[PDB]
């Protein structure tokens, strides 16, 4: 498939899709405050499963309002470009406080959401740790998440007033369901094993056993729901990657290495 | 931290559902889509090729056309070169002077071509 490509500043090209991406990416990010609207959009080939998906927000005295549209054909991304949530970002410091603005959909079929990226050490995302705000994204209506021995995603997607507010989300806030699974991060079959990776003790709502893949070729397995499991989410779980082979099942040992 | 192009205390801060696509999350000095824009700035020091503030107007009052414009793009000094971050020109419409010349300047509008006029900002 033939489909403009360009990143932030640059011109764009005629970039063309390979057997598994089927979609064109037009994602637009926008920012209002102090009326200075400053809007971001990059353009590519998308993949087999990602969904006209819509979010925004507020820190400080600013929104931000990310938006991403896809079709199926040739070069369709070009030239040119209400219900009450509470909001904030981990970044400013207004999640965490008792205390957080908030915010009221401009779309008749948005949500209100919580998304929690929470990870060790240098780690590979720049994404906040938590952040509330209004929008649609996979498999709205409900949840989804995963966990592993170092980090922990999850999303919350609600049709009603102010249905994010309160409590935030941690690791403790789960209850340790019983049922367990792997982690596992070092390079390529060898860099955990049934020696440098170990069962996780799974958390709650958690209990799909789950692995990942991608082509230099990084893999990652755990605990996870069956609505993460599904949809475009895993994939993004990590920088970019492949076909993203992805396995689900029942059991403790599900996920062990097959 | 920033390596993301976040100059100054900029910080950057990815979007995972929506393609790792990227924005600074700039101090209240510097505006613009990296922080590149130092908003305090009031005056030029020497010739300009340093100026990264924000004047947009020209010595008979016209406003600047943005280093974006499809107009823009087609002059050799636009938003797309390859080395624009480095000489200031960006999604903005302010002054800069990428090349030498006296002053910081910017295409402007007049009847139905782009001419290139001389800002505003008042020297030290
Ligand atoms: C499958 C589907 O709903 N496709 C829609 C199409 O009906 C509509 O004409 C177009 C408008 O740009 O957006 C896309
Ligand atoms: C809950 C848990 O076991 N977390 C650990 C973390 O504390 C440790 O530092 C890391 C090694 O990089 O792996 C994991
Ligand atoms: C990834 O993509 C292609 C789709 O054309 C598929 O045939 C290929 O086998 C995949 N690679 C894997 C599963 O390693
Ligand atoms: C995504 O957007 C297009 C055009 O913007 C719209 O017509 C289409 O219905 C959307 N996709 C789906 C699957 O609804
Ligand atoms: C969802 O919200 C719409 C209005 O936003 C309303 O008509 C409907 O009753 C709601 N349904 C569910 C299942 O949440």
């Amino acid at each position: 498939l033939q489909c403009m490509q360009c990143e932030s500043n640059q011109s764009c090209l005629v970039e063309e899709c390979a057997l598994g991406q089927d979609l064109c990416r037009t994602t637009v990010l926008r920012e209002w405050q102090d009326d200075r609207e400053l809007e971001v959009v990059t353009r590519g080939c998308a993949h087999s499963e990602k969904t006209n998906r819509t979010m925004s927000y507020r820190m400080g005295s600013m929104i931000i309002s990310l938006t991403e549209t896809v079709c199926a054909t040739n070069l369709c991304n070009r030239p040119r470009p209400y219900l009450e949530c509470a909001s904030c970002t981990s970044l400013d410091q207004s999640c965490e406080r008792g205390r957080e603005q908030s915010l009221q959909c401009r779309y008749p079929t948005e949500h209100c959401i919580e998304v929690v990226t929470l990870q060790s050490t240098e780690r590979s995302l720049k994404d906040e740790d938590y952040t509330r705000g209004c929008g649609s994204l996979p498999g709205c209506p409900g949840t989804a998440g995963f966990h592993s021995n170092q980090t922990f995603h999850f999303l919350k997607c609600c049709n009603y007033t102010h249905c994010n507010g309160g409590p935030v989300l941690d690791l403790q806030s789960f209850p340790p369901n019983g049922f367990q699974c792997y982690s596992c991060e070092g390079n390529n079959t060898l860099g955990c094993s049934s020696e440098e990776a170990s069962l996780i003790n799974c958390r709650g709502p958690m209990n799909q056993c789950l692995v990942a893949t991608g082509l230099r070729s990084y893999t990652v397995r755990g605990c996870a729901t069956a609505s993460w499991c599904q949809g475009s989410h895993v994939a993004d779980s990590f920088p970019t990657h492949l076909n993203v082979s992805v396995s689900c099942c029942h059991g403790s040992g599900c996920n062990s290495p097959t | 931290e920033s390596n993301c192009g976040c100059q100054n205390g900029g910080v950057c801060v990815s979007y995972k559902y929506f393609s790792r696509i990227r924005r600074c999350s700039c101090p209240r000095k510097f505006q613009g889509e990296h922080c590149e824009i130092d908003a305090s700035k009031t005056c030029y020091h020497g010739n300009g090729d340093s100026y990264r503030g924000k004047a947009n107007t020209d010595t008979k009052g016209r406003p600047c056309l943005a280093w974006n414009a499809p107009a823009v793009l087609q002059k050799p000094y636009n938003a797309h070169r390859p080395d624009a971050i480095s000489l200031g020109l960006g999604k903005h419409n302010y002054c800069r002077n990428p090349d030498n010349q006296k002053r910081p300047w910017c295409y402007v509008q007049i009847g139905l071509r782009q001419f290139v006029q001389e800002c505003m900002v008042h020297d030290c």
